[PDB]
RNA sequence: ACCCGCAGAAGAAGCACCGGCUAACUCCGUGCCAGCAGCCGCGGUAAUACGGAGGGUGCAAGCGUUAAUCGGAAUUACUGGGCGUAAAGCGCACGCAGGCGGUUUGUUAAGUCAGAUGUGAAAUCCCCGGGCUCAACCUGGGAACUGCAUCUGAUACUGGC
RNA sequence: UAGCUAGUAGGUGGGGUAACGGCUCACCUAGGCGACGAUCCCUAGCUGGUCUGAGAGGAUGACCAGCCACACUGGAACUGAGACACGGUCCAGACUCCUACGGGAGGCAGCAGUGGGGAAUAUUGCACAAUGGGCGCAAGCCUGAUGCAGCCAUGCCGCGU
């Protein structure tokens, strides 16, 4: 039942979403499995960016874990994966 | 002091600022004067000071000062207890403040309003 | 806030430069200075060092005209530091836009200086002002932004800017509606009251 | 330095032939160095008369202060009676909250790289005296193996 | 403290107070003001209520015919 | 990481239920000195093959019984 | 003492140097000598010279630091109620920022300076400036 | 979000202090009263303090109060506090527990002394960057991984032996 | 709170869970337990971490993350692995209502809102836009989860004033 979802993070309007693994169970956030990147949609220098760390994701999924479309953002972000 | 003794019964760091017990809590209380009483101060300060016992609802029936010059109505005036005792008064524990709402207003004072004088309208 | 306040009189009680009744008669005169502004309540100065030091820093706070809320903010930043807390604070303080609105010669009084920034009427190359609480950059062409452009305040200010609190560090300009804060304020050029073991000393529990 | 601070003249009471009289007697610190602070106990009958008698006295013996960085060579601790005192070598470049019992004498020493704090007592009489006793002790070294090779 | 002046005879010394039986006959445990001091039981007093507690602010102890040390 | 520990059983007539001391130190620390922090588990004894001063190794296990959850394993030594 | 030898050692020193017993002699225990050595090689004493360990003598010569007593600091801290020597140099130091305070390592007693400084821990067996 | 126009600041200082200490005190009513009054105390005192007036201090859209905490308090002492007498030798013993005993090498390696590695979650705390109207507000990066937890070397130390 | 044990423990065996194991009974053995502080009582939900304090430490536990405990009186099983499920299971009941009055019937430690309590602190809110989780084949739907916004200096940072 493992899930990789985007926890809408960063103070709203600017979410600085942060793609994370958690049990798809929480409607929205709740239980945390482990972090896995970010997608910051507003104005930032670094250490603060937008992360997609495509590799780890793939290990989880293999054995059955799921991913968002704002991870699809992340995935297809440079068409990084796409 | 052998460690071995000490260890057995350890010795307490925290603070140690103590004098006598004080009570309750709830930032305010819902209370009205039992009666509005009047007491002496001390002798060379040769005065008389106006007060009130006060049933609350966040513990303890307190006797309370009603200050500056003057005080509230007798009985249960609608009185506001906004805490107190005095340096010059042992062992009182919540006081009934005027120049501050419920009460009457601290009469013949206007030399303060957050405290004393008037309970001017909290802007 | 500006914090709100009345200017020549003030100059009499704190007794030092803090950069604030800018116009054409300022301090003393036509009504001196130091011959009261009270006539009852100052009648037995009940000083202590708290006093001396209070005033000491107070000057400095006022020298920049900053709210205490903010002043504090500066103090702390400096304090974290490995350094001798004090100095680094001054750079910081000085570093703000209001400070830098008078030192380029747009503002003069903090109030005025700010007044400009405040009313979206002095700019920086510094995180959208409308505020002189803003803090200016190395190269900040602290530049004029509308209804003040070499107007009265600014034009005259660009003068005394030059002589402000010698900004060797921020290139005091305001004539070109600019004022290129080249780099941060440092104790290369003072304008201080305290000493860094009077104020540093002063802060203490 | 060359500074002196007049720590205090002191109203004492004798309690004489007739009334109960009260004096000034002065402990003052003087210092003319980090390496020299001297403090003297004067007697007398006025704030100056006292201070002077202190200063004088103080100037009598102008002695060690915060060797090494304007800071101690080594942190030192002070008793005098029951007084618990403390001073460190540091920098004043690391700051120094320049106390009284730690920028009076330190000031007339001139140095301030030494950070201090006294526990217990409010009595300078013993405590800054103990602070002084606490400052002194920071020795004469004698190598990068000083004590470790005399 | 103050109240309304009224007469009374001091029925009792109330320790701390003095208790005054009024002109009417009404007994009021009264305070005794810092201001007055020539009070004794039997004095006819001006006592006042508060605005029981009373207060005494006038007395009437008539001439000597007995003391202890001398009062 | 390890929990087959060469503790020691000592308990006896403790019918088939003897205990192995998986013993330890704990320091009384803030206010000083070294005490034991101690663990006994009635180990594998199971007819008391955890014995008397039988410095018994035990291997951590299932409860094989109420406390036999340290199976014994060894006995290494005897001690006084 | 009756129940901490280093603390007598230390104290005997204290009382020794105090009375500027520029020589203080007492039995060696293997540590004692060893420590004494370090002191020896750390000016505190310049030497000790020893006889016996189940029998007595370990004579330390305290110098004068500089006319003033060598040590002008020394005292027990390792009672049977107390050790605070954890491995991996999880023993740092106190007033041995001036002197030694010889540690005992993997094997041995050393100038602490060496094991201590060196991260080798060394057990901080006794205490000097 | 952001962005910007207008006039005038229009619509923005009160609030707390001020008898010391403590930032600030007078002038007057009261005034040995009525009171103030954190703490000390101020209350005849013509107030400073009361009470007011006024004046002064100290603050910013705040500024005060309460309830209300660790802090300083080394004031319970770890750091870091105490039995001749200031709160500290049992009446006195014995004495089990407890704890603690010499000594010498040898030895465990356990503790210690040497190490390993994992394991502290995350926040990303701190540190230190960084992000946004400064700032508040967003993040990251070194730093929470310690110790656990477990291994082990040395073995003097320490205890094992 | 200085006392423990018969399901006691163990043994032993069945018994049981998925299963470990008295774990449990059956039997036995006598076991089987605490003054390194047990038993007893309360109290506390408890952590990352909160608080403060130089720290020591102390405090703290937020206004989170992490975890639980707990979600109409008592009882009582389920589906489901999991839930004896804050608005999924039976009665009494409590409790209150239903009720042709028997029988029965009936309930925001989710929310606002309500009662109102207390010092007092939140819209019968908006919103799926995105965000998630669900459902739904799925499409979709759902989603007071949620987003955005409502309501309170209470708590922060500023311009202003």
């Amino acid at each position: 039942m493992v899930t990789i979802r985007l926890a809408r993070h960063g103070a709203k309007k600017r979410p600085f979403y942060q793609v994370v693994v958690a049990d798809s169970r929480n409607a929205r956030n709740g239980r945390f499995i482990e972090r896995v990147g970010f997608f910051n949609p507003i104005a930032s220098e670094k250490e603060e960016g937008t992360r997609l760390d495509l590799d780890r994701i793939a290990h989880w999924v293999g054995q059955g874990a799921t991913i968002s479309d704002r991870v699809a953002a992340l995935i297809k972000e440079v068409n990084k994966a796409a | 002091a052998t460690v071995n003794q000490l260890v057995r019964k350890p010795r307490a760091r925290k603070v140690a600022k103590s004098n006598v017990p004080a009570l309750e809590a709830c930032p305010q209380k819902r209370g009205v004067c039992t009666r509005v009483y009047t007491t002496t101060p001390k002798k060379p300060n040769s005065a008389l000071r106006k007060v009130c016992r006060v049933r609350l609802t966040n513990g303890f029936e307190v006797t309370s000062y009603i200050g500056g010059e003057g005080h509230n109505l007798q009985e249960h005036s609608v009185i506001l207890i906004r805490g107190g005792r005095v340096k010059d008064l042992p062992g009182v524990r919540y006081h009934t403040v005027r120049g501050a709402l419920d009460c009457s207003g601290v009469k013949d004072r206007k030399q303060a309003r957050s405290k004393y004088g008037v309970k001017r309208p909290k802007a | 806030a500006r914090y709100l306040g009345p200017k020549l009189k003030l100059s009499r009680r704190e007794g030092t430069d803090l950069f604030l009744k800018s116009g054409v008669r300022a301090i003393d005169t036509k009504c001196k200075i130091e011959q009261a502004p009270g006539q009852h309540g100052a009648r037995k100065p009940r000083l202590s060092d708290y006093g001396v030091q209070l005033r000491e820093k107070q000057k400095v706070r006022r020298i920049y005209g900053v709210l205490e809320r903010q002043f504090r903010n500066y103090y702390k930043e400096a304090a974290r530091l490995k350094g001798n807390t004090g100095e680094n604070l001054l750079a910081l303080l000085e570093g703000r836009l209001d400070n830098v609105v008078y030192r380029m010669g747009f503002g003069a009084t903090r109030a005025e200086a700010r007044q400009l920034v405040s009313h979206k009427a002095i700019m920086v190359n510094g995180r959208v002002v409308n505020i002189a609480s803003y803090q200016v950059s190395p190269n900040d062409v602290v530049s004029i932004r509308e209804k003040a452009k070499k107007q009265s305040r600014v034009k005259a200010a660009l003068e005394l800017a030059e002589q402000r609190e010698k900004p060797t560090w921020l290139e005091v300009d305001a004539g070109k509606m600019e004022g290129t804060f080249k780099r941060k304020p440092e104790r290369s050029d003072l304008s201080a009251d305290i000493n860094e073991h009077l104020i540093v000393e002063l802060y203490s529990k | 330095e060359l500074q002196e601070k007049l720590i205090a003249v002191n109203r004492v009471s004798k309690t004489v032939k007739g009334g109960r009289i009260f004096s000034f007697t002065a402990l003052t610190v003087v210092g003319d160095g980090n390496g020299r602070v001297g403090f003297g106990y004067g007697k007398a009958r006025e704030v100056p008369a006292a201070i002077q008698k202190a200063m004088e006295k103080a100037r009598r013996n102008m002695i060690n202060v915060a060797l090494n960085n304007g800071t101690l060579q080594h942190p030192v601790k002070g008793v005098h009676t029951g007084s618990r005192v403390f001073m460190q070598p540091a920098s004043e470049g690391t700051g120094i909250i320049a106390g009284g019992a730690m920028r009076a004498v330190l000031e007339v020493a001139g140095v301030h790289n030494v950070l201090a704090k006294a526990y217990g007592s409010t009595n300078p009489i013993n405590v800054v005296r103990a602070t002084i006793d606490g400052l002194e002790n920071m020795n004469s070294p004698e190598m990068v193996a000083a004590k470790r090779g005399k | 403290l103050f109240g309304e002046p009224d007469e009374g005879i001091v029925i009792s010394r109330f320790g701390m107070h003095a208790d005054v039986e009024s002109a009417d006959g009404d007994v009021h445990r009264c305070n005794i003001r810092r201001t007055i001091r020539s009070l004794v039981t039997g004095d006819r007093v001006v006592w006042r209520p508060g605005k029981v507690k009373g207060i005494v602010e006038a007395v009437h102890e008539r001439t000597s015919v007995l003391t202890r040390p001398v009062k | 990481k390890i929990r087959t520990l060469q503790g020691r059983v000592v308990s006896d007539k403790m019918e088939k239920s003897i205990v192995v001391a998986i013993e330890r130190f704990v320091k009384h620390p803030i206010y000083g000195k070294f005490i034991k922090r101690t663990t006994k588990l009635h180990v594998h004894d199971e007819n008391n093959e955890c014995g008397i001063g039988d410095v018994v190794e035990i291997r951590e296990c299932r409860p094989l019984s109420k406390t036999k959850s340290w199976t014994l394993v060894r006995v290494v030594e005897k001690a006084v | 003492s009756m129940q901490d030898p280093i603390a007598d050692m230390l104290t005997r020193i204290r009382n020794g140097q105090a009375a500027n017993k520029a020589a203080v002699t007492m039995p060696s225990s293997k540590l004692k000598v060893a420590i004494a050595n370090v002191l020896k090689e750390e000016g505190f004493i310049e030497d000790f010279k020893v006889e016996g360990d189940t029998k007595p003598e370990l004579e330390l010569t305290l110098k004068y630091f500089q006319g003033k007593a060598v040590v002008e600091s020394i005292q027990r801290v390792s009672r049977p109620g107390l050790r605070i020597y954890k491995r991996k140099d999880e023993l740092p130091k106190v007033m041995a920022g001036l002197g030694i305070a010889v540690v005992s390592t993997s094997k041995g007693v050393m100038t602490d300076r060496a094991a201590r400084q060196a991260g080798l821990g060394g057990e901080i067996i006794c205490y000097v400036a």
